[PDB]
């Protein structure tokens, strides 16, 4: 039921506000998409982890070449 | 093969986790395509065990504490609810309730938490 | 050990611990710490789960 | 904090009956989290006294 996933979606969402995770709700859904296809979530987690670690590195050295 | 239609569809959507999380939109950038390919690796070649709800539900619950403790009531019956909606909550591809989507959802949120306790 | 808590009765010193909450990326040790009081048998009946959590919640505070 | 503390021990000293003694304490833990902004109503004080704490950290730091 699209509601459902859509309560769900907003649950995440919510959750992420309270821990403060800055997910937006497409990630969460694409992270809970990935997670219903039988990806490890300890796997997800990581690829999410390395793929902001390398944004924030992105970024400094832009700020630092700027 | 279904296989190959099924990883195909898990390394799209790690393509996409990428684009998003470290703002590479061009997949012709190598960074995009190292990206991409080392989540595919960890997708397909993970090491990780199945997720656990119970240790789910102890981190929202510990995040909970934390804002209790900080005082922050509302952060923590925020958290609490939320969490607990989504683990009953049927996920995008998955209709039953309390699935492992569900729990595996809840560890990424907790593992992504920022200093819940603090978080308004 | 360093501080007049060393003074006190082993078994309230025993009740005093550090309590860490789920640790995030971010957070600070402010957000996570906090004092604790075990509660058992008919002293549960008084120092209900809620009344620990609002002790704890002023200790962390 | 201590003087909700030293009303629960005072009350529990003077409690006439388990159920008194239960009442009483928890009346006690009820004030403490409320005078500690650690009850339900105090929580917009509570949050106040925290982004204080915050902006008392950030300073100091």
């Amino acid at each position: 039921n699209l509601n459902a996933v859509r309560e769900t979606m907003d649950v995440l969402l919510e959750i992420s506000r309270i821990l403060n995770t800055g997910l937006d709700m497409e990630t969460l859904s694409i992270c809970v998409r990935l997670c219903e296809q039988g990806i490890n979530p300890e796997a997800l987690s990581s690829v999410i982890k390395e793929l902001r670690k390398a944004t924030e590195a992105l970024k400094a050295a832009e700020n630092m070449t700027s | 093969p279904p296989w190959s239609r099924l990883d195909a569809q898990q390394e799209r959507d790690v393509r996409e986790l990428v684009r998003g999380v470290a703002g590479l939109q061009d997949e012709a950038d190598p960074n995009f395509q190292l990206a991409l390919n080392f989540a595919w690796s960890n997708f397909r070649f993970h090491r990780f065990l199945d997720v656990n709800s119970h240790k789910i539900e102890k981190t929202i619950e510990g995040i909970y504490e934390k804002f209790v403790i900080h005082s922050d009531l509302s952060k923590a019956a925020s958290w609490k609810r939320l969490t607990e909606e989504f683990l009953n909550a049927p996920l995008p591809s998955i209709k039953e309730i309390k699935t492992d989507a569900h729990y595996s959802i809840l560890s990424l949120l907790l593992c992504l938490s920022d200093s819940p306790s603090n978080s308004s | 050990r360093a501080t007049n808590a060393q003074f006190d009765s082993p078994e309230i010193l025993r009740r005093l611990d550090v309590r860490l909450l789920e640790v995030s990326p971010g957070d600070t040790g402010w957000d996570v710490f906090s004092l604790d009081y075990h509660v058992d048998g008919p002293i549960a009946t008084v120092f209900t789960r809620e009344c620990m959590s609002h002790y704890l919640r002023v200790f962390n505070f | 904090l201590e003087c909700s503390w030293d009303e629960l021990w005072n009350k529990v000293q003077q409690a006439q009956d388990l159920d008194h003694i239960i009442a009483a304490h928890e009346v006690f833990l009820d004030t403490i989290i409320s005078r500690c902004l650690l009850d339900s109503d105090s929580r917009a004080l509570l949050n106040q006294l925290r982004a204080v704490f915050d902006q008392i950290i950030e300073l100091q730091n």
